[PDB]
């Protein structure tokens, strides 16, 4: 996007694969990093900060994790596809997410 | 569906074999026979599904 | 095998219409155990030698992948006992964790079965599963070298 | 698909229409309707033959301008009607698929295409050789007919080929 | 557990005012009355933390002073049998994956294999909860 | 990435007989022939008229369509000077709707061509569309609009 | 009509004048001229929703519609008046034709579908794959007119079957094969999709085999 | 100096776009001290480096000093309640609503592009006896009397009665300058006067921002459904000229194809304009016809090539 | 404590005291256990060759080719980062 972004110019980006990455700029960066690793840095030392030897549930944990790395692969997985990931940002307002509008 | 569970059995037992080492110094030529009928299987399957002109 | 006989519809011969050269349909696929051969017809990257005044078209490559398959199948546990170098009397199975490097092969194997099987298959996948089909051909191709290995090195690690 | 009578009828070039394909086969005078028994075994020798179904693509005018074409099959196409064999050159399925504003002939069996838009030579796929490109034209009172014969052989190779 | 009952009722306290006044303002001086969903999501996420501050301050009042909450406890004095957790496990893998086969099948939109990710789905949860209850082989 | 710059969809032609000619401001649409054949050839000497739309592009105009003639003599019955960012309908491709009982200029510019050589339906035969701005050939198509299949002879097996 | 023709202007106006420019002249790289189209390609391909489109990507993907049949004969009739061309057919009424193009003969329409349809769609009306992310659809969703509509018009990659090509009663018969392989129970079970091999295969592997080494494994002893 | 603290903000061409700038430079300025005192903290408290002098002795370890955090929980809440006072009183004038608009522009944003419907005008001078168009507004009601069923369903409508394919609530006039993806729309407006803008959208959501009015607003597809207040003034608009247009929200692919521009011309201007645009003319012609530039100057069309590297 | 403890005495016959060791594949006696280094890097090096060499065909597609480029230059990669490796002893 940055690139693109550069010159005025579309040169090498077209309309709707850019609309695609900031889609999932946003989400990836948010929903695949940002709320994925609060729970890594907890599962990383909360037990440790408490004094306590495990979480509650360390098979639910160990789930979450694979929850996680699965279900961002297959929002990922948008791309692969020939017509691409989401063209609605990562807001994905409702009248363009509807299958009318990104089908 | 007998014929594709012939053939999946095949390989199934196949897995089990090989991973299972069921084939050094003796039955190694039990294995060649049975990779032999393997072959047969899946050409018998493949003149079977071409049987009726479709 | 009679409750999928009733339950599960195999071969709708009636829908099938009646051969003809003129007439296809986009499936054309075999039964799933000559799948792997119909996958590597469709993998393998259209490689035609033509010596002098004749044509040796891409079906020698397949012929001679399905030689080779079926040679190394039928001739492993010699080509393993040379390699090894063990003939001994062997009564006891081996767990496949025990024997990494032949668990090891073994994966690689059945990874690219199923490579093949799939791409067999990368018509209904492409159609279903939203890729595109020249997409699904060359995840065939690239991966018929790369995940092979991928899965060695993942299968032989699983087992230490 | 008239059950069994009159099964092959003759064509016109105005029946197919730009971005049109239409699966034709080499139907004689002599080989007339299906009513009689001494026809009705020609017809289906011509259904049946191998090597006998064509592709009649009509070429959108617009794309005219892009076609390329083969050595010796510079003539083949009549107007914007180029023939090519249905037979994929690659182990002999039909290509049946037509994608027009693509004009990419698919090969259902091994998903192979052809540009039909130049002399069909695969763009992809298993298939290495070009589809035959039948030479047509059109007879009096404009019936399509084929201007001659395949120039090379149009099934699927083989060791004598190519000479 | 006073402080951790006490923090969801904190929680109840503000998310009802704030549930309230939103209703209300909603009501009187929006464009189009109340907006039904802020308004509906305000009122059950106060309910979320009253529900769980509830079960807290019962388990407040039917725990004696722990250890943990009780100031000047030494180590000794919870030393003890902590209960059972889980130790190595690969169910948890077998879970995402079900699911993930459950949600590719919901997204591109194919009965078959929604259908066969619930079965593994089911198949996995009674993987994982069965895990540490499969008495031994019988044979 | 079938999205991006070169993609499937965007680069299509509709799928219609005539052809499109978009050199010059004035950008020609669906320009075919109707030359209803009843033989190999259309022979000359018979008129077949020649469908199309001009669709102006800019509105600073091109309205002239001064000509438009090539190997046929076209010639342009109640010629009118249309284009003004709108759409000049030469004729009535066939399916066309008048869209009111009455009409404007009578017939709406309707372009006939005595063809003085032979025609068959299959062919391109180029015209040169010559507006004010500028010439172009076209390489006409022969189209059959909406006429059903002319009865075949049946065929005696011999 | 003219107030038909009026809405039909209104809703091109406000819908597609962004890539099908007014004057339906196409524009440049986003989308053709609808000059000769007619009104069965509008039709078909608003009716299946197609048009409405958000992407310019290998295939336009089918969607619920965005406008009613009132409004897409509205559009219908703008177009075939701007450009002329191919109509789609009626009934006695007025109304779209459905029951009208159910072909008499199901022998030769299937004939026919294998000849012409089946080459990309399927045997029997699932879908097929097609060579960059192009792809065809299944035609269970289609009813009659959009049947015959589609073959009027090659939509997309389609190609394009006049009624030179393939007379009315043709059409009449691919669309009654059609409606009739859609709308006909699979025989022995569950006809996994349409597609035999693979359907097969996997329910094999999955149902057959688990079911198999399940019960092996409750007979036998772990070791 | 305004202009640089302003960060980019365009000054303002309406009154509104005036007071919510100055709000905005009253807004900055207090970030700024707010920002500048708290970097001088950081950077002084860097100036608190661990001494080589500092022997075996820890600092004072104090923590908790609850005065100074009465004080400075005290001080921002001071500040930004005069902030919000200040946002409200300015908020005050975000839509007057004044029931004597003096042109009212009916703006559709349907999928990448712009229609602007000219409603009503009535200038307060006295003059412009203009309405909108009454018809064209069909409804989409499925009332047939029976569905697929035999009886019973007499199914009305979805919502309402109604089929989500309506498009009753867009309002159509007589005088509509639609935007084509080659001719960017260009609304004109008499300068001076109230102009009122009724704003819908054909398809999708999408966003209506002027840069120049300082102010934008959401066009909804159904803003009455939705509880939105789509339609909003503007007072006055003393500056004549043009001034580029985008729109600010997600709407689609071509969702940077959708500049549009307004062009502020005199009251007399935009009497010749509206009378030779009654006339049968389009908006072009009726710009070059007041003598003013036809195409959108701000902004030219974007090439509808997807790119550059497209082969044509 | 409801399990007995196994004796196994498994048929031996490489002597194993060359190539891998138990504290590298704990079951080292149990199986083939060592692949020589040297099999895994020219099975690398060719599959990245036939990665590369199948640039070479009927396809005018592009991105493909650099498909193939990027696997086999992280397979290269790979095999000479594991060449090094072993040739410095295991270092860096
Ligand atoms: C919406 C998505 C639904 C999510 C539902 C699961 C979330 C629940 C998590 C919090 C519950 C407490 C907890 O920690 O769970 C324990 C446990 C974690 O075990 P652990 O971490 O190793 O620690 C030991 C346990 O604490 C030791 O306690 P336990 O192992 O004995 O847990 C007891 C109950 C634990 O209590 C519960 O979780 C209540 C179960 C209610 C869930 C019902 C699903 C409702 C959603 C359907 C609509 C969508 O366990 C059970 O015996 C009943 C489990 C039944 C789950 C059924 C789910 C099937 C979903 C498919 C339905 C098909 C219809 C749709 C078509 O979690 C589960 O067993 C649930 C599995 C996750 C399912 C995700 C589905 C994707
Ligand atoms: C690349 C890396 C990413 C991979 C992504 C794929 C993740 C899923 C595959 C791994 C799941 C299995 C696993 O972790 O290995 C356990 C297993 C080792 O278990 P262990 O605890 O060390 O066993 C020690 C003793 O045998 C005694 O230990 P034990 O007491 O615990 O018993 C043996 C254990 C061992 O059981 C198994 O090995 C079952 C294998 C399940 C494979 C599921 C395949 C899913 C497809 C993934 C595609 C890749 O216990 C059992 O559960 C036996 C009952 C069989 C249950 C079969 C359940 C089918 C669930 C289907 C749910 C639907 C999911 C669809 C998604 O690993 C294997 O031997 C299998 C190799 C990995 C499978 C490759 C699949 C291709
Ligand atoms: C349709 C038919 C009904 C579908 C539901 C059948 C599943 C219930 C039985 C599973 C439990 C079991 O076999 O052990 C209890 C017991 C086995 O006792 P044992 O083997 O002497 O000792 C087991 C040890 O505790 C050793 O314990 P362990 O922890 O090593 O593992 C025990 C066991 C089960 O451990 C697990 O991994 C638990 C998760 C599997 C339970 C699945 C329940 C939900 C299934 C829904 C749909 C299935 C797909 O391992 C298995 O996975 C056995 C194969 C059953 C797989 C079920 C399908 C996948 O078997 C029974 O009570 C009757 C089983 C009769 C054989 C049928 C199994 C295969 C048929 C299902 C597949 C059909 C596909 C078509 C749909
Ligand atoms: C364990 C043994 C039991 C085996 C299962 C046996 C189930 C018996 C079902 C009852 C008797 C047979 C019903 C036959 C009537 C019938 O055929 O069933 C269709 C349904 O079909 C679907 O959609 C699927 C719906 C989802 C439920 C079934 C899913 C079962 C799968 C998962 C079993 C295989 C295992 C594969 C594992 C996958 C995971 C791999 C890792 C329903 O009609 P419809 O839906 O409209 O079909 C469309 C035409 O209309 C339309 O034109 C046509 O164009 C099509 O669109 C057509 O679908
Ligand atoms: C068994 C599966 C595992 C395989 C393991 C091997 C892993 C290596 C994968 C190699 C990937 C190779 C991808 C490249 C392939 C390639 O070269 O094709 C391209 C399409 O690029 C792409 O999307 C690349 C997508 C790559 C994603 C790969 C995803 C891996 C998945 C499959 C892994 C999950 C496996 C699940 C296991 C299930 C277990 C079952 C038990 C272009 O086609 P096209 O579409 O015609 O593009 C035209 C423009 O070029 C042109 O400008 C423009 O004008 C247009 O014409 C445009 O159409
Ligand atoms: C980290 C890398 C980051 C790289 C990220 C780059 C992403 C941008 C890609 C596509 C943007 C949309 C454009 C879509 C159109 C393509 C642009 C173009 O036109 O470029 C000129 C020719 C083709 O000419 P053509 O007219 O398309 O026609 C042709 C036949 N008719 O290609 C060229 O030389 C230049 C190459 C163009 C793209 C090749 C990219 C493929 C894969 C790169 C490496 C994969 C590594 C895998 C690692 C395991
Ligand atoms: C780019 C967005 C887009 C918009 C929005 C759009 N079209 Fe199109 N249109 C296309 C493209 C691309 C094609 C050709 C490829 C295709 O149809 O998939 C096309 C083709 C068509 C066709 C078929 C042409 C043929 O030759 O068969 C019709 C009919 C049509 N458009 C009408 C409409 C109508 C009516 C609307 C508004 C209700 C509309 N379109 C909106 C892009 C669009
Ligand atoms: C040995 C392993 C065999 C395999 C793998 C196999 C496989 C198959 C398959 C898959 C079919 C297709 C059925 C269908 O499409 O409906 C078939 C058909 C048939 N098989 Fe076999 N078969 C085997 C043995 C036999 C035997 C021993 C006989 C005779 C005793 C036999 C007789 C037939 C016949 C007559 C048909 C034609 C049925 C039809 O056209 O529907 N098969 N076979
Ligand atoms: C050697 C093996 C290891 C990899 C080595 C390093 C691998 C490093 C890989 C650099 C890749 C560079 C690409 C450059 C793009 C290009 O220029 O061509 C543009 C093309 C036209 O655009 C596309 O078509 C799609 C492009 C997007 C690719 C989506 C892939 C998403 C993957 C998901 C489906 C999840 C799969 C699970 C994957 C699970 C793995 C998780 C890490
Ligand atoms: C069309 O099919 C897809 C268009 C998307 C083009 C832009 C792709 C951005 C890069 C995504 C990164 C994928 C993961 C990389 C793994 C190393
Ligand atoms: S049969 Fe045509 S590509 Fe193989
Ligand atoms: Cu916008
Ligand atoms: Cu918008």
């Amino acid at each position: 996007m940055r690139t693109e972004l550069a010159m005025p110019g579309l040169q090498f980006l077209s309309n709707e694969q850019f609309n695609q990455l900031f889609t999932m700029h946003g989400t990836v960066m948010l929903l695949f990093y940002a709320t994925p690793i609060v729970f890594g840095f907890a599962n990383l030392v909360l037990p440790l900060q408490i004094g306590a030897p495990d979480v509650a549930f360390p098979r639910l944990n160990a789930l979450s994790f694979w929850l996680f790395l699965f279900g961002a692969l297959i929002a990922i997985a948008g791309f692969i596809t020939p017509g691409g990931a989401a063209d609605f940002g990562w807001t994905a307002y409702s009248p363009l997410t509807d299958a009318i509008h990104s089908p | 569906w007998a014929a594709l569970m012939f053939a999946a059995s095949i390989m199934v037992h196949l897995a089990r074999i090989f991973f299972t080492g069921a084939f050094r110094r003796p039955r190694e030529a039990n294995w060649v026979i049975g990779s032999l009928l393997l072959i047969l299987a899946m050409f018998e399957g493949f003149f079977g599904y071409s049987l009726p002109d479709d | 095998l009679g409750l999928m006989g009733g339950l599960l519809t195999i071969n709708p011969i009636w829908n099938l219409g009646p051969y003809k050269p003129s007439q296809v349909s986009a499936g054309s696929q075999p039964d799933f155990y000559m799948m792997w051969t119909d996958g590597l017809i469709r993998l393998w990257p259209a490689w035609e030698f033509y010596p002098f005044g004749h044509t040796i078209p891409q079906g020698v490559w397949v012929a001679v992948g399905m030689g080779l398959v079926f040679a190394l199948l039928i001739a492993y546990p010699f080509i393993e006992k040379k390699v090894t170098g063990d003939d001994a009397h062997h009564n006891l199975l081996q767990r496949p964790r025990d024997v990494p490097v032949r668990t090891a092969i073994g994966s690689m194997a059945i990874a690219l079965y199923l490579l093949l099987t799939f791409a067999c298959m990368n018509d209904i996948i492409a159609l279903k599963f939203h890729i595109s089909l020249n997409a699904t051909t060359w995840i065939g191709r690239i991966g018929m070298v790369v995940l092979p290995a991928i899965v060695y090195f993942v299968a032989y690690r699983w087992a230490i | 698909g008239r059950p069994g009578e009159s099964p092959f009828v003759k064509m016109r070039p105005e029946d197919i229409d730009a971005g049109g394909m239409e699966t034709v086969f080499p139907w004689r005078e002599s080989d007339g309707d299906g009513t009689t028994v001494e026809s009705e075994h020609k017809l289906t020798e011509i259904a049946m033959g191998v090597r006998n179904p064509v592709m009649l693509i009509r070429i959108k005018p617009a794309d005219m301008h892009r076609v390329i074409k083969r050595k010796g099959q510079e003539s083949f196409n009549f107007g914007e009607l180029f023939a090519y064999t249905k037979v994929c050159s690659h182990l002999g399925c039909p290509s049946s698929l037509y994608e027009q504003q693509t004009y990419r002939i698919l090969c259902p069996c091994h998903q192979s295409q052809f540009d039909a838009l130049e002399f069909a030579k695969p763009i992809f796929g298993p298939a290495a050789r070009a589809l035959a490109q039948l030479p047509i034209t059109i007879d009096e009172d404009g019936y399509l007919v084929a201007n001659g014969d395949f120039v090379e052989p149009v099934g699927p190779a083989f060791w004598e080929r190519k000479s | 557990m006073h402080i951790e009952a006490r923090l969801f009722e904190i929680l109840t306290a503000f998310f009802a005012l704030a549930a309230v006044v939103y209703a209300v303002l909603t009501a009187m001086f929006a464009t189009g009355g109340v907006e039904w969903a802020g308004t509906t999501a305000l009122v059950l996420t106060t309910g979320l933390t009253l529900i769980t501050g509830t079960f807290f301050r019962f388990v407040a009042r039917r725990l004696d002073t722990r250890p943990e909450d009780y100031e000047d406890a030494e180590i000794s004095d919870g030393a003890g049998e902590l209960g059972f957790f889980a130790p190595h496990s690969w169910w948890p893998i077998l879970i995402s994956l079900s699911f993930s086969t459950a949600a590719v099948g919901a997204a591109l939109w194919l009965p078959w294999l929604i259908a066969a990710g619930v079965a593994f789905v089911i198949t996995s949860v009674c993987g994982l909860v069965f895990e540490y209850y499969w008495g031994p082989e019988k044979h | 990435c079938s999205a991006g710059q070169i993609s499937q969809t965007t680069t299509q032609e509709p799928a219609v007989n005539g052809v499109n000619a978009q050199a010059g401001q004035v950008s020609l649409r669906n320009v075919h022939l109707r030359a209803p054949q009843q033989t190999d050839y259309v022979e000359p000497g018979t008129t077949v008229e020649l469908l199309f739309v001009a669709a102006n592009d800019s509105t600073e105009s091109n309205k002239l369509k001064s000509i438009t003639s090539d190997v046929g003599e076209v010639t342009l019955t109640g010629d009118s000077t249309v284009p003004a960012d709108g759409v000049l309908i030469v004729g009535e491709p066939d399916g066309q709707i008048q869209a009111v009982e009455n009409a404007e200029a009578a017939d709406a510019v309707t372009a006939e061509v005595e063809l003085t050589k032979p025609i068959t339906n299959g062919l391109l035969y180029d015209f040169t569309f010559t507006f004010e701005d500028g010439e172009t050939t076209v390489a006409v198509p022969i189209s059959a609009g909406e006429q059903p299949r002319r009865p075949v002879p049946p065929a005696g097996p011999g | 009509q003219s107030a038909l023709l009026r809405t039909g202007k209104q809703l091109f106006e406000t819908s597609c004048v962004s890539c099908h420019g007014a004057n339906l002249q196409g524009v440049p790289d986003r989308g053709p001229s609808l000059i000769g189209t007619g009104e069965a390609a509008v039709y078909f391909q608003v009716s299946t929703g197609r048009m409405p489109a958000m992407r310019g990507e290998a295939q336009a993907p089918s969607k619920p519609p965005h406008f009613d049949e009132s409004q897409i004969d509205a559009l219908g009739a703008y177009v075939q008046a701007n450009g002329g061309g191919p109509t789609v057919p009626r009934d006695d009424h007025g109304a779209v034709a459905q029951e009208s193009l159910i072909g008499g003969d199901v022998a030769r329409g299937g004939d026919l579908f294998r000849l012409n349809c089946a080459s990309c769609h399927n045997f029997t009306g699932k879908g097929g794959a097609l060579s960059s992310g192009k792809y065809a659809p299944d035609l269970g969703d289609a009813n009659p007119a959009q049947i015959y509509t589609a073959m009027l018009t090659g939509p997309q990659n389609m190609p394009k079957f006049s009624d030179r090509q393939l007379t009315p009663d043709e059409k009449r018969d691919i669309v009654a094969y059609v409606r009739e392989s859609a709308e006909t129970p699979s025989y022995g079970g569950y006809g996994l999709g349409g597609f035999g091999p693979a359907p097969e295969g996997m329910a094999m592997w999955i149902i057959g085999m688990v079911a198999a080494i399940g019960v092996a494994m409750w007979i036998g002893s772990r070791a | 100096w305004s202009d640089a603290l302003a960060l980019g903000w365009p000054t303002g061409i309406t009154p509104e776009a005036k007071l919510n700038r100055e709000l905005w430079i009253g807004s900055v300025i207090a970030s700024f001290a707010v920002g500048a005192i708290v970097w001088g903290l950081i950077f002084w408290t860097s100036a608190f480096h661990r001494k080589k002098a500092t022997d075996t002795e820890l600092p004072r370890q104090f923590g908790y000093n609850m005065p100074l955090e009465l004080t400075l929980t005290v001080i921002p809440f001071l500040i930004i309640s005069v902030l919000f006072y200040f946002t409200v009183v300015v908020q005050e004038r975000m839509m007057h609503k004044d029931p004597n608009p003096e042109v009212v522009i009916d703006v559709t944003a349907f999928q990448w592009n712009w229609k602007f419907g000219y409603q009503k005008i009535a200038f307060a001078d006295g003059s412009f006896d203009y309405d909108g168009a009454d018809p064209e507004r069909k409804e989409a009601m499925t009332s047939r009397p029976e569905g697929k069923d035999e009886h019973g369903i007499e199914k009305v409508g979805p919502i309402r009665g109604m089929t989500p394919e309506d498009r009753t609530y867009l309002n159509f006039d007589k005088i509509e300058t639609l935007g084509t993806s080659s001719e960017i729309p260009v609304l004109v407006l008499p300068a001076g006067k109230r102009i009122e803008f009724v704003l819908n959208s054909a398809d999708v959501i999408h966003g209506f921002w002027v840069p120049e009015f300082l102010f934008k607003r959401d066009v909804l597809p159904e803003p009455k459904a939705n509880n939105s207040d789509n339609v909003f003034q503007v007072s006055e608009i003393q500056q004549t000229g043009a001034f580029v247009g985008r729109c600010t929200e997600m709407c689609g692919t071509f969702h940077a194809m959708m500049n549009f521009e307004v062009r502020v011309v005199e009251p007399n201007d935009f009497k010749a304009y509206i009378d030779q645009r009654n006339a049968g003319k389009t908006n072009a012609e009726a710009l070059a016809a007041i003598n003013q530039p036809p195409l959108a100057i701000t902004t030219e069309p974007f090439e509808s090539r997807r790119g550059e590297l497209v082969p044509q | 404590m409801s399990s007995t403890q196994d004796r196994s005495q498994l048929d031996p016959e490489v002597e194993r005291h060359t190539g891998v060791d138990v504290e590298d594949v704990p079951s080292a006696e149990w199986g083939w256990s060592h692949m020589p280094i040297g099999v895994m890097h020219i099975g690398g090096l060719l599959s990245a060759a036939f990665l590369l060499v199948m640039m070479r065909g009927n396809h005018v597609g592009h991105v493909e080719d650099w498909f193939l480029i990027g696997f086999a230059a992280v397979i290269v990669a790979l095999v000479g980062r594991n060449w090094w490796l072993r040739r410095r002893g295991w270092i860096r």
